[PDB]
C-alpha cells in the first residue's frame, strides 16, 4: 500500500 | 552504452536557446512526453510473491531485463531479486545501479548486491526519514566502530566526514566466507528531499564531482557500478544519474541531450526521473553550471 508518487 | 550523444546532442548554447525556447512548461510538457513513451520492459521479478515485500512503493517496481540479480543466495527469502537497476552512464554501461532506499528485509540483498557488483561507491540521495515518514532504512552502520555483518558481508563504519550538504562515510565490507575485504565510500546527500530538487544545484554539482572523485580514486585503486540509491531510487536517483551523464557529455563532447538521457534512462531504471520539477531542474543546473563556467 506504500506509494511513492501519491497525490 | 545506451548514452550515445546521437542523434541530436545539443551544445550548450543550443541547450540555453532550447531551454529559453520551450520555457518551464515547455520543459514539463517535454517530460510528460517522456512520462508517456512505450514503457520497454517487464516487471515480473518485481511483483512476483516474495519479491513484493522486497519493493519499498507498490508504485515502483524495476525492470526485468536491467536488474541487478543477485547470485549467492542465502535463505529461502533471498531470492535473486533486488530492486535495483543497472543503468548506463556517459560511455560507460553500467556505470550506476540504480536502487531503492534498502528496507530491513533488503539490507542483507543490497550489501550481497554491493559486494557482487564490486561497488566502490554508495550514493545515498535521501534522509531516513521525512515527515516522521521513514523513507530509507538505516543499513549501514552509522557510528564509526560499528558494524553490521549481513551474512557472510560484515560492514564496518570506518569514519564519518560530515560535509556541507553531505556526509561521506567510509566502510569497509569484509566477505568473511571468502576472507576479502574492500572499501566502500557511502556518500549521502542531505539536502535533497523526495519529490523535490536539491537546494542548491551547484551543490549537488560538486556533490557530484566529489562522488566522481571519489569513485575515480577507488577505482585507481582496484569498472564497477556507482550505487545511486534514494528512498523509491527513481526520482533523485534519475536526476542525479541525468546531470551526471549530461554533464560528463558536456565536458567530453560539449554537447548533452537531457531528453535522450531521461529517456534513454527510462529504459533501465523504470521511472527514472519522478518529476517536471526534476526534469526541468537536470536543465536549469546544466544551464546554471553552463553559466557559472563561462560557458554561456
Amino acid at each position: 500500500v506504500s506509494l511513492y508518487t501519491f497525490d | 552504452s545506451v548514452h550515445v550523444p546521437g542523434p541530436h546532442a545539443m551544445t550548450i548554447q543550443e541547450l540555453v536557446d532550447y531551454v529559453n525556447a520551450r520555457q518551464k512548461q515547455g520543459i514539463y510538457e517535454e517530460y510528460e512526453d517522456i512520462r508517456r513513451e512505450n514503457p520497454v520492459g517487464t516487471f515480473h521479478c518485481s511483483m512476483s510473491p516474495g519479491n513484493l515485500e522486497k519493493n519499498r512503493y507498490g508504485d515502483v517496481p524495476c525492470l526485468d531485463q536491467t536488474r541487478v540479480k543477485l547470485t549467492k543466495r542465502s535463505g529461502h527469502t533471498q531470492t535473486d531479486y533486488i530492486n535495483a537497476s543497472f543503468m548506463d552512464g556517459y560511455k560507460q554501461k553500467n556505470a550506476y545501479i540504480g536502487t531503492q532506499g534498502p528496507l530491513e528485509n533488503t539490507y542483507r540483498d543490497f550489501w550481497l548486491m554491493v559486494w557482487e557488483q564490486k561497488v566502490l561507491v554508495i550514493v545515498m540521495t535521501t534522509r531516513f526519514e521525512e515527515g516522521g515518514r521513514r523513507k530509507c532504512g538505516q543499513y549501514w552502520p552509522l557510528e564509526k566502530d560499528s558494524r553490521i555483518r549481513f551474512g557472510f558481508l560484515t560492514v564496518t563504519n570506518l569514519g564519518v566526514e560530515n560535509m556541507n550538504h553531505y556526509k561521506k562515510t567510509t566502510l569497509e565490507i569484509h566477505n568473511t566466507e571468502e576472507r576479502q575485504k574492500r572499501q566502500v565510500t557511502h556518500f549521502q546527500f542531505l539536502s535533497w528531499p523526495a519529490y523535490g530538487v536539491p537546494s542548491s544545484a551547484a551543490s549537488l554539482i560538486d556533490f557530484l564531482r566529489v562522488v566522481r572523485n571519489q569513485q575515480s580514486l577507488a577505482v585507481s585503486n582496484m569498472e564497477p557500478p556507482i550505487v545511486v540509491h534514494a528512498s523509491a531510487g527513481i526520482g533523485r536517483t534519475g536526476t542525479f544519474c541525468s546531470l551526471d551523464i549530461c554533464l560528463a557529455q558536456l565536458e567530453e563532447l560539449g554537447t548533452l541531450n537531457v531528453f535522450q538521457t531521461v529517456s534513454r534512462m527510462r529504459t533501465q531504471r523504470a521511472f527514472s526521473i519522478q518529476t517536471p520539477e526534476q526534469y526541468y531542474f537536470c536543465y536549469k543546473a546544466i544551464l546554471e553550471f553552463a553559466e557559472k563556467e563561462g560557458m554561456v
